[PDB]
């Protein structure tokens, strides 16, 4: 939902390209739309991982 | 996507490179950089057709060579290399 | 509570989970010991990381590997990925980055393969 | 190398926020940028940065008028006062309040300071330069007085000529006339009678005649006459006159007194100077589109100097020869890439402006801004030859510049519109590439055709690193499909060779010997691969490295902050041994390439007005309602283009808006200097450059114990064993004594010490040789130095190249100093008065 | 004195002497707490923590004895003549001396307390009271006290007032009279017995707030309290044993807080000196007892090294709190709660310091460039086994390194009532300490509680591990502590050999820690894990290289190299950091018997001070001594580098400083101090040294002279063509000055009036500009050419601005037709003799482009001047063709050299 993206990106697990983003007013244009993703070391990454049971600790 | 790009000309002068160097007390260039005016020989004088002589004609090679001195040999020679000119165009 | 590092080990088409635990010093590739699984001739390629890192390393671990897929080369070769990567995850993870990267060094040094997968893409001379 | 890294000058920017002051002799011109002070010299060109720095900004500059103590003044009131001769860091004492005004008594012993509306007159310190058996005190400063006879803002201080008396302007509209002790015909005055308060109260000459000027554009003279009813005289008003300024108000007025001009410098950048005891308009001109905020004059008076805060714009303008001395201007936006030209003497940056500019390493002024890109400019590139300038933008064009003649004789775009992010170019000097975010191919256009060669292809995602090798055969791409390509170009062969990795791509470098080659990922991990068995030879995980963070607008611990862990760019020393690693962080690493250990660590900004500077915020700065440098306060602004905020929402990269308060750290470019010994990095607040210090440690290189100064001139004067007593002095290695030898020995053995001189110590020796020949006036005497050098051992130059690069490159730039600066005028004139002799 | 280091200040101090401090109330929100150091005083601020507000300075000659502090100055007497000292009495104002005090001439005592009424300032020395007038500060008459006996005219106690009595003082004496004194005439007027006689000496006396009631307090034990017009007892309380007698008592005045309801006044507290905890009294039906509050401070102990005590108790005006001041360098303020009732308080300020000497000091290493620098933090190991964390920036920001509750502990156990000590419940006394913050975390560097010195890796990899090293007294283990936390690490490693600690080291990385028993074993730990990893030897011929005796001094190489071992019986070992195996030893062994070593980063130099009372400085890389030190009388206590390099600094026991120029192998300065020197610490920067005396708790900070005056010391004691100097700027700009005011004309011109203001005013000095030096050119060139020398017209051409240098140079002619009246001529000729001489040849060919650039018409059209030209040519082609040749040369075989491969 957007409120628990809005707590997510606040909490600052989505970058968008390569740099992390924290503001919740950046536009995302329409070849932007095809880089915005996790970041690094995102415990949400980690539990998506851990659903699939993909969760390499390397 | 930036823009569609559309021809833009800008007008360089005849004064050197500190002209378009900033405001400071004094250049970073030495005593040698400072005369380089900016426009090179090229765009001095290049010597072209247009401002030939009426008798002469220039050649490629930009040497002013007259057609009365001319021979005949060489005048179908250059009258077959602008030909091929016209057809390669 | 338990000290417990998931790995996994990847080649044409078989795959290797390997599970490292604090332990006694076992490693078991589908139940059985690792001097059982292999070919004959391969189980070299298998011994590759125990051998590189020395034994003091695999003392305090307990590593079950499961493999699936391919044949025995690659699984063999998914096998030796899922052990170099495993301990070193391990000791990411549980003692210090001193000696993961000492460990990292060691095995980037002999063979890079032990760490990071690189596939066979198609891309011949264009 | 020796990687003994200290802080040298700042560059990059030329003035900020504060005040801007003169020297007293009129030549240096001492400038804040950000948290410290740079000082101009003008008689030569030459800067220096002082080696203090403040954490938060700087509001307000003093000096001294003998010259000698400047006191610096940060936001919060924390001082700093420093001595210019020698440049080293005196006294810290911090005034509780925000210093809003601050003026130094020209008799020297006191200084008077305006915290809101307190005004304190304290005495300066006594201190270790002035006295012959002094050292410094505890709490030298010593209040004299205290005046809180004051309703508002105290906007200026300005002492008397007999350092008798002083006036306060305010901002409750008036004037007031203070003492320093109490006088026998003299109360404290006030002086009322405005409309928007004043911008300062100044003095006369003959201390008869007061003027105020207000914020209104009015400015008023003040006479002690009688009362219109006639002992009983009253300080009031003769007359009254006003700046026509249309539609502005005047932000900064000042006065000098000996030769009777004012200048005032208005909100619409337009500002206007006047002989003022009759009030004729000498002349006004604009100097800036946005506004003026600090005006200064010269104590000789014949030069004035503005500076604009929104941009850079530090000018001096000489008003009777109607010309400017300097106008420069820093960059108002992220600084996004630099080079060193292969000279090493100019580095160029190129920033989010829109602009590019050159800036001298000395003398620290931009030599010219390039202004043809329409939008933000990303990296630019030489070429091994250094004529030419090769720069990318998101305008969508390469463009290449030349700078013997200062202008782009190229301009490069993709058939479909890209926007080019990085590019790099071969080091002959004929091959572009550059690659973008929006398509995934890399581009490759020729220099000297103009069209474009080929898009090579092979990359799953937008390509972000190009790095051609230094030799000319291979380039390397890096991109977001977690790989790196091997692309050889130039031969028969077209191929690509893939490195795959573990996650994006950030970096690419190579080493100057081109065998090897180090990528920079995003996990904060850097890769050394090998190009001719492209494996990967070495390894750091270097996120806790460099990781040091904590922004406002940021939920997370400064150790959980992820973003502020990777390495964004990477660049090899010249010598080949140390990377230098800088990312979106406040730490810069230095690590060694074969020993694969962090040899220093250095930290970019104390600056605590930049955000990311400290790693443990405080919690006094946490109210109920955020943090307190987050609570929008433009309303409480007295000027409406300052209430306006046309800012877009959600704009990381920049708009014209730009909100742009507590802007974060971030290390968007760093280069090693060519000649070695230096190297910079573009921070938010400017240009650092670190360089080696050798003349301030001690560090022998290979020494036994009988080898003292007093020994080497031993050895020098009564033995005369030339080679013995250099030999000696570069084993002790202090510069002053292998100077004094070096001079010492004669121009006719030279030859015999060359001759018998130690292979191990002559790279060394070609290094002095060089600098003496760039410093010292001695050129003959370095020249035949140089030539016995290079006759004695030059095939062993020549068989090794790699390990002497660095000083052949700096003997190379010397005698083209001494190529282009004097032989040139030599051959010159013998032609001319050849031509004048023969008529 | 010395030619180097300054006094700066004693730092890390705050309450040492038995002088007791004094409060004075600010306003209705602060409070002013003057205490001593012994040569100076410091007021902190109350509400404000007790953050230092004012240091006295200059420090006084002797030490302060007395103090007070009326409106806003501090009056201090200071010196005991009974053994040498002068002494005087100092009126200081926002800690500088604003007035003196004449004492009078036949003052021969030391002056026990001042106290300021009325408009008189009264001091009782010992058996006399003299009293000046305040608003004159005058001296005003000498009360004489007079006894029988020898004994009993010893003023004890002290005289205070009562607050509505005229101009009266009183006085206890050694016996046991309380005698009222008119200060006004001088004149006795009544004294006072002490019920049941066998009480002895007054100790102490104070007034109530009830009116005209004084608390007088004895040495055999009773507390009276009397009115002291009506000379009747109103209160007596057996307060004190005969062993203990009471000395300090305070009144609370605020209206409540006794009664076991606590709304009701009356309470009381006292101490004595011989104890560490104060008494609190309820005054109301008989005056029982309500609470003890037990250890506020150490309890002195005559057998114990650490100091104890209670100077002084001071409930403030009209509050809850009590301001206590020990013996033991501490100053806490405690809080009586309102809503339970607390018979005793609960602390709520403290400041503390060092209860014993400074055994050990280090100075913390630089964060990387931050605002810490190398100069913020020192870190001092005391003998009272506490390590604190000073901050030379602001003193209320030092704070000790905790090692646990030990406070909490101490309670838990019978240690605060009456075993061993709560200093006991320490870790021993610190012998040596080292650190490393490159992975200090700050605050959070191990999230949580964790378990301190034991005897989960991702999270210590994240954020940081510990940060500093310390080996302890006679300990097996070397103990490790968090820096940024400010508490006690996790880890606690043993030696191997089971030994006590010698050394200890930690890598420049910070992530091994290098312990060296005393028997000889090297082991080095990894302190994110806290796991032995090396042992040197491991386990020349590999395997032995083992050490005979004890190890002092081990230090790693930064690159992680070599470790190189120093043993105390003779040689030194450099190890193989990743091997564990010797790699080269160096044997003094028959000679000497090395006690220290210091290590200088960023200069691979090492200094060992050996048992010879010398220092030998060795190069690590080259593995062989260069510099050795002869000049110590005693052993040497405490040595150190500068961070240049260029001095070693040595204090020996002889209590003389020595530094030694390293460069120049001499002496500098050697300073004699009062006290020997334990410690000594520089700073990472070049300003701060810090010695840690002996005797002295608190260390003493001198500053670097050097780096703002420079110093002329060098005193071995024991008790060709050439360029100009002219800025390239300079002459640069001269030749190309008209293209550079061109481009600095501006685009649009100044928008000037029609009615422009014609006769502009002067600036500049007299007309011209301000950079022309003031003392008529062609005057110069004119004699400088009718004398045979033009370096007057040449030194004069030179310090020109580029201007006026082109206008001097514009501005030469021909004139009247000779020879001798022409500037073009004798240009030419200045020119060519600079051109014999070979003095400015950038200079002599600048002048002449653009003098030929300028004038060609002239020596086109003249011929008197083409023979000098003639000449000069002749000069400049000689000079050119061998300066081209030479320079050309360099520049073609360079840049052959630089790439021969084409």
């Amino acid at each position: 939902t957007v409120q628990a993206a809005t707590k997510l990106i606040e909490q600052g697990h989505v970058r968008v390209g390569v740099e992390e983003v924290r503001d919740p007013a950046f536009l995302v244009t329409r070849n932007m739309e095809d880089f915005v993703t996790w970041t690094v070391g995102s415990k949400i990454k980690q539990n998506i991982m851990k659903y699939r049971d993909k969760l390499d600790d390397f | 996507k930036p823009k569609p790009p559309a021809p833009t000309l800008t007008v360089v002068s005849d004064v050197a490179t500190v002209a378009m160097e900033d405001a400071q007390p004094a250049t970073a260039q030495g005593v040698a950089g400072g005369e380089t005016s900016m426009i090179a020989p090229q765009e001095v004088y290049a010597p072209s057709k247009d401002t030939a002589e009426k008798g002469e004609v220039v050649t490629k090679a930009g040497i002013p060579i007259a057609k009365q001195e001319m021979s005949r040999e060489e005048k179908l020679r250059r009258r077959r290399r602008e030909k091929e000119r016209i057809r390669k165009a | 509570s338990v000290q417990a590092v998931q790995v996994f080990g990847k080649k044409k088409n078989a795959t290797a989970v390997a599970r490292c635990v604090q332990g006694k010093g076992l490693i078991k590739v589908n139940g059985k010991p690792l001097k059982l699984f292999a070919p004959e001739i391969l189980r070299a390629k298998l011994y590759e990381p125990i051998l590189i890192l020395g034994t003091d390393k695999f003392a305090d671990v307990d590593i079950r590997i499961r493999v699936a897929g391919g044949g025995h080369t690659s699984q063999v070769y998914a096998v030796r990925q899922a052990i170099a990567k495993s301990i070193v995850a391990y000791y990411a993870k549980y003692v210090d980055e001193h000696s993961k990267n000492l460990l990292k060094q060691e095995l980037i040094q002999f063979d890079r393969s032990l760490l990071v997968a690189d596939p066979r893409r198609c891309e011949p001379k264009k | 190398m020796k990687t003994n890294f200290k802080f040298s000058n700042l560059l990059g920017t030329v003035y900020c926020r504060g005040n801007l002051l003169f020297s007293p002799d009129g030549t240096h011109l001492f400038s804040p940028v950000g948290n410290r002070v740079t000082v101009f010299n003008l008689v030569e060109n030459k800067s220096y940065t002082f080696p203090f720095a403040h954490r938060k900004n700087i509001s307000r500059i003093g000096l001294t008028p003998q010259g000698n103590l400047l006191l610096s003044i940060d936001e919060d009131g924390q001082a700093i006062l420093t001595n210019v001769p020698r440049r080293v860091v005196l006294y810290h004492f911090s005034f509780k309040s925000p210093v809003t005004a601050l003026a130094f008594s020209p008799s020297g012993r006191h200084f008077v300071v305006g915290l809101k509306r307190k005004i304190e007159v304290w005495h300066v310190p006594s201190t270790p330069d002035t006295n012959e058996d002094g050292d410094l005190e505890f709490a030298p400063f010593v209040r004299h007085h205290t005046h809180m006879q004051h309703f508002d803002d105290v906007r200026h201080l300005e002492w008397s000529s007999d350092s008798r008396f002083f006036l306060s302007a305010s901002k409750d509209l008036t004037a007031r006339i203070w003492s320093l002790d109490t006088e026998e015909g003299f109360v404290p005055t006030v002086l009322s009678g405005h409309r928007q308060g004043v911008v300062g109260a100044y003095f006369s000459k003959d201390q008869e005649t007061i003027y105020t000027v207000s914020k209104d554009g009015a400015v008023f003279e003040w006479k002690y006459v009688a009362k219109p009813g006639h002992e009983d005289m009253q300080w009031r008003i003769v007359n009254k006159h006003f700046f026509m300024q249309n539609a502005a108000t005047l932000r900064c007025a000042a006065y000098h007194a000996e030769s009777n001009l004012l200048v005032a410098g208005f909100s619409n950048g337009i500002f206007g100077l006047y002989e003022m005891p009759d009030f004729n308009l000498i002349h006004t001109l604009s100097i800036s589109q946005n506004e003026i905020d600090f005006v200064t004059i010269n104590k000789s008076g014949e030069w004035l100097a503005f500076g604009a805060s929104k941009l850079g714009q530090l000018l001096v303008w000489e008003w009777q020869s109607e010309s400017y001395i300097l106008k420069q201007q820093g960059h108002f936006d992220a600084m996004n890439s630099l080079v060193y030209s292969p000279d090493g003497q100019r580095i160029v940056t190129a920033a989010d402006d829109g602009k590019i500019k050159v800036w001298d390493v000395e003398s620290g002024f931009c030599i010219v801004t390039f202004t043809e890109h329409t939008s933000g400019v990303t990296a630019c590139e030489f070429a091994k030859k250094g004529s030419v300038l090769f720069t990318a933008s998101l305008d969508g064009s390469v463009r290449a510049w030349d700078l013997i003649r200062y202008r782009n004789f190229r301009t490069f775009t993709a058939p479909e519109r890209l926007s080019f992010t990085c590019m790099a170019v071969d080091p002959s000097g004929e091959v572009i590439a550059a690659g973008s975010i929006d398509s995934f191919d890399i581009h490759i256009w020729s220099v000297q055709t103009g069209q474009l060669l080929d898009r090579l292809s092979g990359h799953e995602g937008p390509v972000s690193s190009l790095a051609f090798a230094p030799d000319g055969s291979v380039l390397v791409s890096g991109s977001w499909d977690r790989t790196a390509r091997i692309w050889s170009i130039f031969s028969r062969t077209q191929t690509s060779e893939p490195l795959q990795l573990q996650s994006d791509v950030l970096d690419v470098a190579f080493r100057p010997d081109s065998k090897q080659i180090a990528i920079s990922t995003l996990d904060g991990q850097l890769t050394f691969w090998s190009v001719s068995e492209a494996q990967q030879v070495s390894g750091v995980d270097g996120r806790r490295d460099v990781s040091g963070g904590r922004r406002i607008t940021d939920r997370r611990t400064a150790a959980n902050v992820a973003g502020t862990k990777n390495f964004n760019t990477i660049r090899y020393s010249m010598d080949g041994t140390c990377l230098l690693a800088g990312g979106n962080s406040k730490y810069i690493c230095l690590y060694s390439t074969t020993t694969m250990v962090l040899l220093k660590k250095f930290t970019v900004s104390v600056n605590l007005s930049l955000s990311g500077t400290q790693e443990f915020l405080n919690s006094k700065l946490m109210t109920e309602a955020g943090p307190v440098g987050l609570l929008d306060d433009q309303g409480e602004a007295s000027d409406l283009e300052d209430r306006i905020d046309r800012s877009l929402p959600g704009s990381k990269r920049g708009d014209p808006g730009a909100r742009k308060k507590f802007p974060e750290v971030r290390v968007s470019g760093v280069a090693f200097s060519p000649t070695g010994n230096s190297f910079c990095a573009a921070s938010t607040e400017g240009l650092l450059v670190y360089s080696l210090d050798n003349t301030v440690q001690f560090d022998p290189f290979d020494l036994n114990m009988e080898i003292t100064p007093a020994s080497t001139l031993a050895v020098l004067e009564k033995e005369k064993d030339y080679l013995k007593a250099l030999v000696m002095a570069f084993r002790l290695n202090e510069a002053g004594l292998i100077t004094r030898v070096y001079q010492a020995i004669p121009y006719t053995d030279i030859g015999l010490v060359v001759e018998q001189f130690p292979t191990v110590y002559v790279p060394r020796l070609l290094r002095f040789v060089a600098a003496q020949t760039e410093q010292s006036p001695h050129m003959e005497f370095c020249l035949l130095w140089i030539r016995a050098l290079i006759d004695k051992h030059g095939p062993w130059l020549a068989a090794n190249r790699g390990k002497v690069d660095v000083e052949l490159r700096v003997v190379a730039r010397a005698v083209a100093k001494m190529r282009d600066e004097i032989r040139r005028l030599a051959d010159e004139n013998v032609y001319m008065v050849d031509y004048l002799l023969n008529q | 004195g010395s030619a180097i280091f300054a006094p700066y200040r004693t730092i890390g101090l705050i309450s040492p002497t038995g002088v007791p401090f004094t409060s004075i109330p600010l306003g209705k929100t602060t409070f002013q707490i003057t205490t001593s150091v012994g040569r100076a005083l410091q007021t902190y601020d109350l509400k404000r923590g007790l953050n230092l507000v004012f240091v006295t300075r200059p420090q006084t000659p002797s030490d302060i004895t007395a103090t007070h502090a009326w409106k806003e100055r501090v009056y201090a007497a200071f010196g005991d003549p009974r053994n040498g000292e002068p002494q005087g009495l100092w009126v200081f104002q926002r800690g500088k001396k604003v007035a003196e005090l004449p004492l009078p001439s036949d003052l021969d005592q030391p002056i026990k307390q001042i106290l300021i009424f009325g408009g008189w300032i009264v001091a009782c020395a010992l058996t006399r009271i003299e009293v000046w007038k305040a608003a004159t500060l005058e001296h005003y008459t000498t009360i004489f006290p007079a006894a029988s006996k020898k004994g009993d005219n010893e003023l004890t106690g002290g005289a205070i007032n009562m607050p509505t009595f005229l101009n009266k003082i009183f006085v206890g004496r050694k016996d046991g009279w309380v005698e009222i004194w008119n200060v006004s005439t001088g004149k006795l007027i009544y004294t006072l017995l002490p019920p049941s006689p066998d009480c002895g000496a007054v100790t102490c006396l104070q007034p109530t707030p009830a009116l005209s009631l004084l608390a007088i307090a004895y040495s055999g034990g009773p507390l009276v309290i009397q009115n002291v017009l009506t000379d009747k007892t109103v209160l007596l309380l057996e307060a004190g044993t005969d062993d203990a007698p009471v000395t300090s008592i305070s009144f609370r005045t605020d209206g409540l807080g006794a009664g076991q309801d606590g709304r009701k006044d009356g309470v009381m507290a006292t101490a004595t000196s011989v104890s560490g905890d104060v008494t609190f009294w309820d005054l109301n039906k008989g005056g029982r007892i309500m609470g003890v509050l037990r250890s506020a401070h150490n309890p002195p102990s005559r057998h114990n090294i650490v100091r104890g005590g209670i100077s002084k108790i001071e409930f403030l005006a009209g509050q809850p709190v009590i301001v206590t001041s020990g013996l033991d360098n501490s100053l806490k303020t405690w809080i009586f709660d309102e809503s339970p009732f607390s018979p005793v308080p609960r602390i709520l300020h403290q400041r503390s310091g060092h209860a014993a000497p400074v055994r050990c000091l280090h100075f913390l290493p630089s964060d990387f460039d931050g605002a810490e620098g190398g100069n913020k933090w020192l870190l001092s190991g005391g003998k009272d086994r506490s390590l604190w964390g000073w901050s030379l920036r602001r003193d209320g920001q030092s704070a000790e390194l905790s090692q646990g509750a030990i406070r909490k502990k101490a309670r838990k156990m019978g240690l605060l009532a009456g075993t061993t000590t709560l200093e006991d419940l320490k870790a021993p006394e610190i012998t040596c300490i080292a650190s490393s913050l490159n992975r200090d975390g700050g605050m959070g560097a191990i999230p949580g509680k964790q378990m301190i010195w034991d005897k989960n890796a991702e999270l210590s990899g994240n954020t940081g591990w510990e940060s500093v090293v310390t080996a302890h007294k006679d300990d097996p283990y070397a103990r490790t502590w968090f820096w940024g936390r400010r508490r006690a690490g996790r880890w606690a490693f043993k030696t191997g050999d089971g030994e006590p600690v010698s050394t200890v080291a930690i890598s420049s990385c910070g992530t091994f820690a290098l312990v060296g028993s005393t028997g000889g074993s090297i082991d080095m730990f990894n302190l994110q894990s806290g796991r032995h990893r090396q042992r040197f030897p491991s386990r020349f011929a590999p395997g032995t290289g083992r050490h005979t005796n004890a190890v002092t001094g081990i230090v790693v190489d930064p690159l992680n190299r070599h470790v190189v071992s120093c043993s105390l019986d003779g040689k030194v070992k450099f190890w193989d950091f990743i091997t564990g195996n010797l790699v080269d030893e160096i044997d003094w062994a028959p000679m000497t018997k090395i006690i220290g070593c210091r290590y200088h980063p960023g200069n691979d130099l090492i200094a060992f001070a050996c048992d010879d009372r010398s220092i030998r400085v060795v190069d690590i890389e080259t593995k062989n001594t260069i510099r050795e030190f002869w000049g110590c009388r005693g052993d040497i206590n405490d040595f150190c580098f500068s961070p240049d390099g260029r001095w070693i600094v040595a204090a020996s026991q002889d209590s003389i400083i020595r530094v030694w120029d390293l460069p120049t192998a001499h002496l500098i300065d050697a300073f004699r101090l009062e006290q020997p020197c334990t410690a000594l610490a520089f700073s990472h920067t070049g300003e701060y040294l810090a010695g840690a005396m002996e005797g002295s708790l608190g260390v003493q900070i001198w500053t670097n002279r050097t780096l703002f005056r420079h110093v002329p010391t060098r005193q071995i004691s024991e008790s060709m063509m050439t360029l100009s100097l002219v800025p390239r700027s300079r002459w640069q700009t001269l030749l190309h000055i008209d293209i550079i005011k061109a481009r600095n004309k501006p685009k649009e011109p100044p928008k000037a009036p029609e009615k422009a203001p014609f006769f502009l005013p002067p600036v500049g000095q007299n007309g011209i500009s301000s950079l022309i030096p003031q003392e008529t050119f062609t005057s110069k060139l004119l004699v400088g050419g009718a004398k045979g020398d033009y370096t007057d017209f040449i030194e004069h051409l030179k310090a020109l601005p580029p201007a006026a240098a082109d206008l001097e140079l514009r501005s030469l002619s021909i004139g009247n037709g000779d020879e001798a009246t022409n500037e073009l001529l004798h240009f030419i000729r200045a020119l060519t003799s600079r051109l014999v001489a070979r003095r400015d040849y950038e200079l002599t060919q600048a002048w002449m482009t653009v003098f030929l650039r300028l004038h060609f018409d002239l020596i086109m059209e003249n011929e008197e001047l083409l023979q000098a030209l003639g000449e000069w040519r002749e000069h400049q082609a000689r000079e050119r063709d061998r300066l081209s040749e030479l320079v050309g040369y360099c520049g073609g075989v360079v840049s052959f050299l630089r790439s021969p491969r084409t």
